DNA sequence: CATGTAGTCTAATTAGACTGCATG
DNA sequence: CATGTAGTCTAATTAGACTGCATG
């Protein structure tokens, strides 16, 4: 009969990996409305995307209104962030302060974007953050968003540790994760040419840069002519699954580009969420 | 467009009450019937949708932020975002006609930045009601019509940052707010005598 | 007949290997490229970008005769010696004989070493590049030297843009007419990234210092973005100078680090035309 | 055995007050500034068989760098250089009256393929010289420490040759005598 | 028991706005 | 008389310690 292309809303959407996970398993896209105000992040999606991306601001400026005309959406994909929520922070605030409260902006326009009562279509949601965040903070989001999440860990499809909860409906969201034939499982399938890796997977990438060095004491990844170094955005974009040089725009240093990388989604994990999308929405 | 019909078909009204009570309040006005169904929760957290569903259906909706003092163990933010979360709870579902009603009350507690996450969830800007000889003020967002149509004196927000400043300075509101429930007999039924 | 055989190359102050993608790109078979260079950033992308092809054997003043009549015999030697000591953009300048400058005569060392001298007719090539913007009397010192008259070519022919070099060498055809091409991106629109607006079909010579993306003296930005103006970005560098873009995106190297990779190289179709004769004498894919 | 007379080439240098003292329609040439000279006018020359060059002694009268003048000396020399063909002898001499610095004995010493020799004077001035004759390179000298040879040349610098007389006697039997 | 989509501090080191004039 | 395979200088960014401790 008839598939229809997906129309799609991404909150904080960052360097637009659910555009790129999208393009890639062959989904004819509508409409991709991104919420972002990061202007590193903003140029990345319009350069690597070509302009599809409909970028609209801060999320705190989108109303019911907006979500009314710029709909209907089949998808909602969004991860607040996390720098007030996960443990790793002396001084966070919690879900209801700082920047923890942007989360709420999430359920908020969720529930704005859901079809009225009555209506069957498909609508499928996704929401990630951290799985290090406080114990009542998970129960608060939780209860927010009326589902339990499932952990997954990037490392079991991607030669990093990443263990991420997951909120949402998609198909098969609880399913196990099997490594496909394209998957890069170790660090040394991410290198570049002339390079060699000590450890087969890298602990956390954060934003900061002591995230790559291993251990309280620090350690260096990759060999090179006998001495070590520390990994490349190169080859921290493959540990992630984007294309080589995806974030090599704007004149970013190597610590602006981690800061994007550090704050992204693994895709391999993304692509095995959206996956079973394929059979909602037409093809290439 | 909330039509009002004759005395005799009209219910009493069903109350889902957060963070206070306000059952000695609705009586004195005859809300409810003398002695012995007003619903009352003080922690929300653990309140999950199958709980209020369960706990009847409801006419109307109210919640409000603890006075100024030492009650606030939650983030200020925190009583305005589980009043969202319940409300859509409490909702009944688009087909069947009744009035329902909700209002969420400030008591001075809810700074600028509060304010403005406050008129964005609730989607629409809040009234403040004064008191006259300034003795209090309440910010209030409801859908119901009464509230947001009557013209109240005109208060800056440089009157209303002292009158919060030294009530915490020194320490329940007042009983000339009947007009904060007021509006809402002609849909219940009133009890006196 | 006899049929030819692969290339045997030495370059000299190779840098990012400018050479050695040209030659791959025309399907010139190289059986060894021998370089010296000494910037770590430069090494790093030459051996990353072409997979440890390149033997590099360190400071050019360490290469003696008796390496290059062993490691040869070369049928092209390529260099292009330091130009902060010559160039006039520097009022510091320490002149041909003193500082980098005396460099060259290390390419003029060297270059008579590798030479086929009396009884060997084997072909022989070799091409020496610097800056228009030099001396006068230090630009008939290295002519000199070399005992042969430079050849003036600027980029601005065959790409976004001017870039004004002498090139002394007995290449077939340096003089020969400069030819646009297909692949050749004369504008700086085609440069660009997706979303980003020329406002000139040329930029001016782009140096190692980042105020050469500036159309002028009062400063200026060559590009329009959304709501502002904007500079040149590297990757958009890498397209104006011919190189495959990202081919810098190495090492965690910064803009700026980048800029000076690119700031000193050659200009790729420019090379592409120098070398393109070549394929008549030796073995293609 | 049966010697032919010689032909020098000199640059930088007036040589024939010391060259006939020794016992060598002149035979010398000497050239004004070889900036200019390229390899034709060289080799239009007579065929020399001991070209010669040297630095200006440790005076105010420099309007070149000191490495200009080996850089100068070594172009000409490859152009006098004769072919393998040659069957007669062909030597080279340059030398500096420690103009140069470290930086620039190095680089002599790279493009010139040999390691120099200092020659004394005993009363002093030393001098330093490159060449492919047989007999100076293995010359049994009186050596000196390189930090007095400088230690000498900065009392030598405050203050501001029979030396290559010695050196050159070993071209007496390649060439014919007077 | 190690870990962590951070944050705060510094030295260390770069990154962006200046000087300079010979040359064709 | 505009241009430039640069160099010099000082606000700005970055490496590298540290800080912190809830959570499974
Ligand atoms: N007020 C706001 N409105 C919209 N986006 C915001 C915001 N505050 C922060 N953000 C953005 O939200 C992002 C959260 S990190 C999420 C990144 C995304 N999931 C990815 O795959 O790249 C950050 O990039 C940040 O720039
Ligand atoms: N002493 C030396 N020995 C070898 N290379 C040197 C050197 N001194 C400087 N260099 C290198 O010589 C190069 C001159 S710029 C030439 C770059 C090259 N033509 C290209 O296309 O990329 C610089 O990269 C510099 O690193």
């Amino acid at each position: 009969e008839k598939r229809k292309p997906i129309r799609v809303l991404s909150l904080f959407d960052g360097i637009a990996t659910g555009l790129l996970v999208l393009k890639d398993l062959g989904i004819q896209v509508d409409r991709y409305i991104a919420s972002e105000v990061c202007e590193d992040s903003i140029t990345v999606g319009m350069v690597r995307h070509q302009g599809k991306i409909m970028y609209v601001g801060d999320v705190r400026s989108v109303t019911q209104k907006h979500i009314q005309e710029w709909g209907p959406f089949d998808l909602v994909i969004g991860g607040s962030p996390c720098n007030d929520l996960s443990i790793v922070n002396p001084a966070r605030k919690g879900l209801y302060e700082g920047t923890g409260r942007l989360f709420f902006e999430f359920y908020r326009l969720l529930h704005d974007a859901r079809p009225k009562e009555g209506d069957d279509r498909p609508f499928f949601w996704l929401f990630e953050n951290v799985v290090a965040m406080g114990v009542s903070d998970k129960r608060d989001i939780s209860r927010f968003l009326e589902s339990n999440p499932v952990m997954i860990d990037a490392k079991e499809v991607s030669a990093a540790h990443r263990a991420r909860y997951f909120w949402g409906n998609l198909p098969g969201m609880n399913r196990p994760l099997a490594s496909t034939v394209n998957d890069k499982l170790e660090l040394q399938e991410c290198l570049e040419h002339g390079r060699i890796a000590k450890f087969s997977k890298v602990r956390t990438i954060t934003t900061r840069s002591n995230s790559i060095k291993q251990g309280k004491d620090q350690h260096f990844p990759v060999f090179m002519n006998e001495k070590e170094d520390i990994l490349w955005c190169t080859e921290m974009e493959r540990v992630f699954g984007f294309p080589v040089h995806y974030t090599d725009v704007s004149n970013m240093s190597h610590l602006a580009r981690q800061r994007l990388l550090g704050r992204s989604w693994s895709v391999p994990v993304i692509r095995h969420l959206f996956a079973p999308l394929k059979e909602y929405f037409a093809c290439v | 467009m909330f039509e009002t019909v004759p005395v005799w078909r009209r219910q009493p009204v069903r109350v889902l009450s957060l963070f206070e009570d306000i059952k000695k309040e609705l009586t004195s006005l005859g809300f409810l019937e003398s002695g012995s169904q007003l619903k009352h929760v003080v922690d929300v957290t653990d309140t999950v949708r199958k709980d209020v569903e369960e706990w009847g259906p409801f006419d109307l909706v109210y919640g409000a932020t603890p006075p100024l003092g030492h009650t606030c163990d939650r983030p200020p933010s925190w009583y305005l975002f589980q009043f969202h979360r319940l409300l859509q709870y409490a909702r009944p579902k688009p087909g069947s006609p009744r009035p329902f009603f909700w209002m969420f009350v400030d008591n001075l507690v809810l700074n600028k930045e509060d304010l403005d996450v406050a008129s964005r969830f609730l989607e629409m800007e809040p009234v403040t009601i004064p008191d006259v000889h300034l003795q209090n003020a309440v910010r209030v967002w409801s859908n119901i019509p009464a509230i947001r149509s009557r013209h109240w004196a005109l208060v800056s927000e440089e009157e209303l940052s002292l009158l919060a400043q030294n009530k915490q300075s020194s320490k329940w509101p007042t009983k000339l707010v009947k007009n904060c429930f007021l509006p809402l007999r002609e849909y219940f039924k009133y009890f006196s005598t």
